[PDB]
């Protein structure tokens, strides 16, 4: 009945004023990409930075099990696009936000499915 | 200059042809630093420039490409170089990486342990190594050929590099091995490539381009390293990050290079000519299976 809730601990640490997880791996790219959230190669547009996925995954970085029942990782082996305004904390960003299953953009940072 | 807009500088052929004696490496630009783009790590920049240079060679790029990356962990527990290689390589390329120390990676599989514990059933199309022990940079003692992981790498190349495949192995003034240089003469072409971002360092990547499985050329590795240091000592390289800003042509072209299985008898001069041009890979196209040897001990009583 007991599970560590690392997502919550990080959210609360951030709210308490803790320094975000660092050493996320930022990639060089054109910044003319599709802007989709999680891609097989860097796809940052002009408003985004692209990062190596594993380095932005709370579970990968904390050496803990992934909440997937199969332990699978959405980020490892891919690239994650982070709004430049949130690039000081990619792990917090990926943890708090959600990818539109339709258009592949971050809900709230690219997804225009709910009326353009 | 010209050179500052390149990703780096390759050792000019004429320096390869010398018979220098080994001297101490004294770099004019030691202590200079390139101005990296905001938030970009040295490792990312360095691998980006290495890959930009590799784009200018005749690398074989088959379907179901197999790449292995040694020395891939950082002190911060991530794998920046692996991330650049996976960006560079065609999507779907099988990428395995390894380090003595634990790290989290975007590679398809990661083995933690001494490289000497690493075994693979299959052959590889490209081998990258950034393995380095900073305890070799002892300037007060003689600079002899080093063994350690270099001995592993030389065997790994001869046993597990596909014909037509390529390598890039990081060396420095003190981190080098004579047999590895000798093995460069078993490729159609070779060089020592210095990245412009890290040009203040005696680091280079020794690149073997298109493996032939036999000597094309007899290289004395003690002399060749002295040649490399002579070049470095007399050719200051301007630190530059210029090439990092143009990634438009970065991805490695998926050439669909042909792969054939062949027995050492059927490798004739026509096969060798195709190998030499980056037009052919020779190896099995079986499943990729790797492992790490684990030493078992019970410390109780
Ligand atoms: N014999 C070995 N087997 C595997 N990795 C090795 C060594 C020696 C050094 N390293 C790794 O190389 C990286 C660069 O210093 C460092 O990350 C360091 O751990
Ligand atoms: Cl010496
Ligand atoms: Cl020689
Ligand atoms: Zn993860
Ligand atoms: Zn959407």
């Amino acid at each position: 009945a007991f599970a560590v809730d690392a997502a919550k601990a990080y959210k609360d640490y951030l709210a308490s004023g803790g320094q975000p997880i660092t050493n996320c791996v930022k990639m060089l790219c054109t910044h003319t990409g599709t802007g989709q959230a999680i891609t097989v190669t860097p796809e940052a547009n002009m408003d985004q930075e692209s990062f190596g996925g594993a380095s932005c995954c709370l579970y990968c970085r904390c050496h803990i099990d992934h909440p997937n029942p199969k332990g699978f990782c959405d980020l490892k082996g891919k690239y994650v696009q982070i709004p430049t305004t949130c690039a000081n904390d990619p792990v917090g960003f990926t943890l708090k936000n959600t990818v539109c299953t339709v258009c592949g953009m971050w809900k709230g940072y690219g997804c225009s499915c709910d009326q353009l | 200059s010209s050179q500052a807009w390149q990703p780096g500088v390759a050792m000019p052929n004429l320096y390869k042809m010398q018979r220098m004696l080994l001297e101490k490496c004294d770099l004019q630009n030691y202590g200079d630093s390139a101005t990296l783009p905001k938030g970009i790590m040295m490792n990312v920049a360095k691998y980006t420039q290495l890959c930009q240079y590799l784009n200018t060679l005749t690398l074989a790029v088959p379907y179901n490409m197999r790449v292995i990356h040694f020395g891939a962990g950082s002190d911060k527990g991530v794998a920046p170089g692996t991330a650049v290689l996976r960006q560079w390589l065609p999507t779907g390329t099988l990428l395995v990486d390894s380090d003595l120390n634990d790290f989290v990676s975007d590679a398809d599989s990661t083995l933690i342990g001494d490289c000497a514990t690493v075994h693979t059933a299959n052959k590889w199309d490209l081998i990258i190594s950034d393995m380095y022990d900073p305890k070799t940079k002892n300037v007060t003692k003689e600079n002899d050929s080093k063994e350690g992981f270099f001995t592993y790498i030389c065997g790994f190349i001869q046993q597990k590099l596909a014909l037509g495949g390529s390598v890039a192995i990081k060396i420095t003034e003190h981190s080098w091995n004579a047999d590895l240089y000798k093995l460069m003469g078993h490729f159609a072409w070779w060089t020592a490539f210095v990245t412009n971002v890290n040009a203040s360092s005696s680091e280079a990547f020794l690149i073997g381009c298109n493996y032939l499985g036999k000597p094309r050329e007899q290289i004395d590795g003690y002399v060749m390293h002295a040649n490399y240091i002579f070049w470095r000592n007399t050719n200051p390289i301007q630190l530059s990050s210029y090439s990092l800003f143009d990634m438009s042509k970065f991805p490695l072209k998926l050439r669909g290079t042909a792969v054939m299985s062949l027995k050492e008898g059927q490798i004739n001069d026509m096969i060798l000519s195709l190998l030499s041009k980056g037009r052919l890979i020779i190896r099995e196209n079986n499943r990729v299976v790797i492992s790490s040897d684990v030493l078992v001990n019970n410390e109780n009583l």
